[PDB]
């Protein structure tokens, strides 16, 4: 809220995930499983 | 031995692994238990 | 006359109070205090 | 009852083939079956750490 101890509340720690992309052959028949409408980025990086 | 370990290994890593109290690690031990141990020990310590 | 004697009225009326469940935070594993339970207004002057 | 009886045990390792004939992905289930049991930790309260 406006005026406050502090302009925004930060949670250090939430949800990440690590996944692993292997697309099936056979969706490439259906491309719209597979194809984004605009280029993204990708943030979040862990090592192992 | 549950609480010995948890003080051990809070003891091994200061830089990650941050301070507690003794009671949040009788809270945390007591919370993962069968819980008819936790319902005695809870009326317990209700009472004194 | 009377103004004296409401002015110590007040006086002894004012300070007369017991502290009883103040908020507190845990912070390095120790209990601090927030910021409202001591008698301290400092709102204006942060943002400056 | 502190033990279980099985008659087989359970798996460990499995496979991912990427259509392709050289090489493939060995991957281990019991990293994935730790992970998915945890939960979101948070510094403020040290009890659910």
């Amino acid at each position: 809220e406006r005026g406050g101890l502090a302009y925004a509340t930060i949670k250090y720690a939430t949800e990440t995930t690590i996944f692993y992309l292997i697309y099936n052959v056979e969706f490439s028949n259906t491309p719209d499983s597979l194809v984004l409408i605009n280029p993204t980025y990708t943030m979040t990086k862990v090592f192992i | 031995v549950d609480m010995r370990h948890l003080s051990l290994m809070q003891r091994r890593f200061p830089d990650v692994l941050i301070q507690a109290r003794p009671s949040h690690f009788w809270k945390a031990v007591l919370n993962d238990s069968p819980e008819a141990v936790k319902a005695v020990m809870n009326l317990s310590h209700s009472h004194n | 006359y009377s103004t004296i004697i409401k002015k110590v009225r007040f006086i002894r009326g004012k300070g007369s109070f017991i502290l009883h469940d103040i908020p507190t935070r845990d912070h390095r594993g120790m209990e601090v205090a927030e910021p409202e339970v001591l008698g301290v207004e400092f709102k204006n002057v942060l943002p400056v | 009852q502190v033990y279980k009886i099985v008659k087989v045990p359970s798996i460990s390792f499995r496979h991912i083939v990427m259509q392709s004939r050289d090489r493939v992905l060995r991957v281990d289930t019991y990293y994935e079956e730790m992970s998915q049991v945890g939960d979101v930790i948070t510094e403020d309260e040290p009890e659910k750490f």
